[PDB]
């Protein structure tokens, strides 16, 4: 069987080496740079007494979730910096949090292995724990709302799967990576998504199949952050080797990788503005780097955080930048 | 082992498209969308709630 | 300029503020730990006050202290111990008595130690199971020196054998901890029993001395 | 949730009396509390105590003579009142009101207890004629233009039927209070607002208050009354 | 002169205490706070007294300056010399205490208690300091004597000498004792922890003591001699405030990188 797997790869790999006639770089050489790119802190969010692991945007554009090391969920208002809800949490360490499409719900996860999602619009007018989904062998490295019922989630377990908050069980499980899932994105028609693991591999995902339909790897260390082109076709990559590479699905091969020989330090998060054209990508060197993505030049640098930045988020309608940190304090930039 | 197998042979078989082909969709959709971005060209400051 | 209703949110985030400022301020006060060992190492028998993590609370002469027990993972722990960068110091429990398993737990301390996120936090080892060594040693079946041939030839700086393989076993983890050569960490051995009516009073004279350390740099004294 | 208001009866003017309103089955704490109704008159917002008791207002009718207080820990709101006149006699109603980004406050009313002893909002018709299953309009104005800077335009909607407390149908203006059918919907421009109800059926007859929350003191309008 | 290199050492070193403070991301904490208000301190008198006091030793002290303004010279002189004392008194205070018990220490070493201290110590410099303005304005024979201006009050120099080198002496003594018992009960940190505080209390000794003490001798008590002996040793004492932002800052490994880069 081995064997057999040998000469399927090797068609894979000249499958994939066919079908670069081109190069993403040749294709756009005649375009306009962007030029150099300026962002300033509009905004300072304080009261994270602890470093900041995650953060999440709400679809409103306003209000976003950030979860930190104190065993606090806060909801901020953005444009008046006022807090809207403070959650106390069961467990302290929590190395992600959602907020839902509609804005019902926020998710939680953590070291515990266990996804708890929180009713926050109720009678009584308390942010209570609606479900706690169990079942994962493993800490829940990320999660994301597909809608109020739905939400998957990627484990240590080195699986995904999909939960049905209102049963509570597992509708499906995706079983294709060899190391722990540190990252996942979710396509914008929802019908597909990504994961990104330490096998530094990163497979494609149909939600309601429950396969794998491709699988991607250019990666020597473990891919921390994963995020989709607005359009679909295409994803972005962190990894701790300090470079980012863009993933295209349809050519099912890399299109263009982001390395400079300067930074060294790993790729905490990656994020894509709402035209696509730039690529924020968070680093533990204390700074984020925005990259042409079409170029892969750098157009600008983000400095503000006293420590690394734990997360990085572009808001919807694509006016703002959140960034959080370790050292307590979420910027927006614009 | 076989499992393995099994997937990798499914990967293999997909409908592929030309990598230049990937690249023009890629810019077209930026070139067309570029206007629509606030980070790319700076909104007036009336325009921004930040 | 803020309307009736922006005031009154602007007062709930206020609130908000001081009751997380008042639980941060509560949080302040207790000490965290972290206790890692392999396996077969009594790390759960090293104190007698007390599914992804296990939580434990000691208090010594009115002092709190959390140590934090994570068992649920697999022997790899590059991503979960990225959390625990904060904490006081780090308890390390080996079994002396097995001389096969030291050269892995040898192996895991260097790891632990030349951590880059745990560069800052400092490292309590507890040498466990002293009693059961000794038996070992006195019994002369297993002999150290195939495992590790330096103690063949050795000289300490309790039967004297006993005492000479336990200051062996013990130099092999100072060493390795003397290698990194900072300062900003420092390795604490203890020799352990199974049963010892006293370790909690060992990690908090321990914890005395790091934070008395930290005071000191940070006072500009050092 | 219940809010069961306590207090009242016969009082001789120039009396003191307390009134009393427990709450059960809400985070007493995190809610600001407030209206009293006359025998044959609309609501008129008497006190408002914050969260943690920060921040009272009062009328400027009843202020010098009422003092309203929270005690938290037994869940209660009391208004001591001083100095009793014949037009402090009404039935007052003890109201739930919490502020963050997208809450709806005055979304829940007690039941109220007689006692017997600025923006001026006017709504047109007192009484309009109405059919079942026929579509209504109701039709009420602001002397001051409600729309803030930040966007939100503070008008709230109040539906009393017979025997009943108000209950929230819209606030700002836009947005559906929960529980409230999709009938409703409200159509707004700066300094003129209206209520429109399609397929209007039996029991959703009554008088439909509208309230202004751009400044203090709170004004409610004199109302419009539906029958079949 | 040699009084122009002490005016020009004092400001050079507070502007860069100032800026290594200011400048450095790991620097900032409670304790460089207080050390930035000493040296906030200190620059305020090198910059508003001493070059008045330089071109008095030019004049033949005779005063060219205002007579009034003479009053609150000796406001400024007072209130600064004060400031700069108990300063120093409450950073041995607080060296004793994060000594002898680090684990309480820690408990309660937030920044309100830096704010704490900076607030009491200069409330406490201002009450000491308050009455040569009052005083002095309405009389000003209690501020001159024959063209030379200095403070007249007998009693006012006695009980502000007490009470502002003689508690802070005493204080600092006990505590530089008690900090090297309790160092000495345990190690070359230690010993050089000790090397330091041995060196900053004889030096403080050293540069404050004869002044305080000849001053004391003048009114208790060849006047011409004694005059002569304060009028050095005043300017002796002036060399203390160019000395503490450089010994407190330069024992540390980041506090020389940052003077040798920013020089
Ligand atoms: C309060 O201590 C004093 C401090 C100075 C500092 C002089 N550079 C001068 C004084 O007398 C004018 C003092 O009071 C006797």
């Amino acid at each position: 069987l081995r064997q057999e797997a040998e000469q399927l790869k090797n068609q894979i790999r000249d499958a994939r080496k066919a079908c670069a006639d081109a190069t993403l770089s040749q294709i756009t050489n005649n375009i306009d740079p962007v030029g150099r790119i300026q962002m300033r802190t509009r905004r300072t969010l304080r009261g994270h007494l602890a470093k900041i692991y995650a953060m999440h945007w709400g679809t409103d554009s306003r209000l976003l979730v950030s979860a930190s090391q104190d065993g606090k969920l806060i909801i901020w208002d953005s444009y008046t910096t006022n807090k809207v809800h403070a959650i106390p949490l069961r467990s302290s360490w929590v190395m992600t949090c959602a907020y839902a499409p509609s804005g019902n719900y926020v998710a939680c996860g953590g070291l515990d292995n266990i996804c708890s999602i929180y009713n926050l619009k109720t009678r009584e007018g308390n942010v209570r724990v609606s479900r706690e989904l169990a079942g994962h062998t493993g800490y829940l490295s990320c999660c994301r709302f597909l809608d109020d019922n739905q939400i998957v989630t990627s484990s240590g377990d080195t699986t995904c799967a999909l939960w049905d908050i209102e049963t509570g069980q597992q509708t499906t499980t995706f079983t294709g990576h060899t190391g722990d899932v540190m990252s996942l994105s979710l396509a914008p028609d929802t019908r597909l998504f990504v994961s990104g693991a330490c096998d530094a591999s990163a497979k494609l995902w149909d939600v309601r199949e429950g396969m794998c339909r491709q699988t991607f790897t250019g990666h020597e260390s473990d891919i921390n952050a994963i995020c989709f082109f607005p359009n679909g076709n295409a994803f972005a990559t962190g990894s701790d080797d300090a470079t980012c590479r863009l993933f295209d699905l349809r050519a099912d091969q890399e299109l263009m990788t982001y390395s400079h020989d300067n930074i060294i330090c790993g790729i905490t998060s990656v994020s894509f503005s709402k035209s696509g054209r730039l690529l924020l990508a968070g680093y533990d060197d204390f700074n984020c780097n925005v990259w042409d993505a079409l170029k892969a030049d750098r157009a600008g640098v983000l400095a503000g955080h006293d420590n690394r930045v734990s997360c990085l988020g572009v808001t919807d309608d694509g006016m703002a930048v959140a960034t959080g940190s370790w050292d307590s304090f979420l910027k927006i930039w614009n | 082992a076989r499992k393995l197998v099994e997937q990798l042979k499914m990967e293999a078989n997909i409908d592929r498209i030309k990598v230049s082909k990937a690249a023009a969709d890629l810019m077209a959709y930026c070139e067309a969308h570029a206007k629509e971005d606030p980070l790319l060209t700076p909104v007036p400051a009336s325009e921004n709630p930040f | 300029t803020v309307s009736a209703e922006d005031k009154a949110a602007a007062e709930r985030s206020k609130m908000i503020d001081k009751n997380l400022r008042e639980d941060g301020e509560k949080a302040r006060r207790t000490l965290r730990l972290l206790l890692l060992g392999a396996d077969n190492s009594g790390k759960s028998t090293i104190v007698k006050q007390m599914s992804g993590i296990f939580e434990t609370k000691f208090q010594v002469d009115k002092v709190n202290f959390h140590m934090f027990d994570v068992g649920g993972q697999r022997d790899e722990r590059r991503k979960w111990i990225q959390c625990f960068n904060d904490v006081t110091a780090i308890i390390f429990v080996v079994d002396s008595s097995d001389y096969n398993r030291l050269q892995e737990a040898l192996n895991d301390f260097k790891s632990i130690w030349n951590n880059r996120w745990l560069r800052t936090i400092s490292v309590i080892l507890f040498l466990n199971k002293q009693d059961l060594l000794a038996e070992k040693v006195l019994a002369g079946k297993s002999k150290i020196e195939d495992y590790f041939p330096e103690f063949a030839r050795y000289t300490t700086p309790e039967d004297p054998r006993v005492t000479r393989a336990k200051y062996f076993i013990r130099k092999e983890f100072v060493d390795i901890s003397t290698a990194s050569g900072d300062g900003r960490h420092i390795c604490y051995p203890h020799f352990t029993c199974a049963v010892d009516t006293e370790n909690a009073r060992r990690i908090f004279n321990d914890c005395k001395d790091i934070i008395l350390q930290m005071n000191l740099r940070e006072y500009n004294l050092v | 949730v219940q809010l069961v208001e306590s207090g009242g009866g016969l009082v001789q003017p120039g009396g003191s009396r307390k009134l009393s309103c427990s709450a059960s089955g809400f985070a007493f704490s995190s809610f600001g509390m407030h209206v009293r109704q006359a025998p044959e008159k609309g609501l008129e917002w008497v006190a408002y105590i914050s969260s943690g008791s920060g921040t009272i207002y009062y009328a400027d009718t009843v202020k010098g003579r009422f003092t309203i207080s929270r005690d938290d820990p037994k869940n209660t709101l009391f208004l001591q009142m001083t100095s009793l006149r014949s037009e402090d006699t009404a039935m007052y109603y003890c109201v739930r009101s919490i502020y963050y980004y997208g809450s709806s406050p005055f979304d829940f009313w007690g039941q109220g207890t007689t006692l017997t002893v600025d923006i001026v909002m006017t709504q047109a018709t007192s009484s309009v004629p109405v059919t079942p299953g026929e579509s209504v309009s109701i039709s009420c104005r602001s002397s001051k233009s409600l729309l803030h800077s930040n966007g939100n335009t503070y008008l709230y909607w109040f539906l009393q039927r017979p025997g009943q407390s108000p209950q929230l149908l819209i606030y700002r203006m836009s947005n559906l209070a929960s529980g409230v059918p999709d009938r409703f919907s409200g159509s707004g421009s700066g300094t003129a607002f209206t209520l429109t109800i399609s397929r209007l059926e039996a029991e959703d007859v009554g008088v439909y208050y509208c309230m202004q929350h751009l400044e203090y003191p709170l004004t409610f309008g004199a109302g419009t009354k539906l029958e079949l | 002169l040699l009084t122009a290199v002490v005016i020009i050492l004092t400001i050079a070193g507070n502007i860069l205490v100032i800026m290594a403070v200011s400048l450095e991301k790991k620097l900032q904490n409670a304790t460089n706070y207080f050390l930035m208000s000493l040296a906030i301190a200190d620059m305020l008198l090198g910059f508003l007294v001493m070059p008045v006091s330089m071109l008095t030793i030019l004049y033949g002290y005779r005063w060219p300056l205002p007579s009034k303004l003479c009053a609150v010279w000796i406001y400024l002189d007072v209130l600064f010399s004060t400031a700069s004392i108990m300063h120093l008194c409450a950073i041995s205070l607080d060296r004793y205490v994060a000594i002898q018990n680090p684990i309480h220490h820690s408990r309660f070493n937030s920044r309100t208690k830096a704010f704490l201290k900076i607030i009491a110590v200069w409330t406490i410099s201002v009450g000491i300091s308050m009455p040569i303005p009052v005083f002095g304005l309405q009389d000003d024979s209690k501020v001159f004597k024959e063209g030379s201006c200095l403070l007249a009050d007998d009693n006012f120099v006695l009980i502000g000498s007490f009470v502002s080198f003689f508690i802070p002496l005493t204080i600092m003594v006990i505590t530089y004792f008690l900090t090297i018992k309790s160092l000495q009960k345990e190690i070359s940190n230690e010993q050089k922890a000790c090397k330091v505080l041995g060196i900053v209390f004889f030096l403080f000794v050293v540069m404050w003591c004869p002044f305080f003490i000849t001053n004391i001798m003048a009114v208790i008590c060849n006047e011409d001699v004694i005059g002569a002996l304060l009028n050095v040793f005043v300017w002796i004492g002036y060399l203390s405030s160019a000395v503490n932002p450089l010994v407190y800052t330069l024992f540390n490994k980041t506090y020389r990188s940052a003077f040798s880069r920013y020089i």
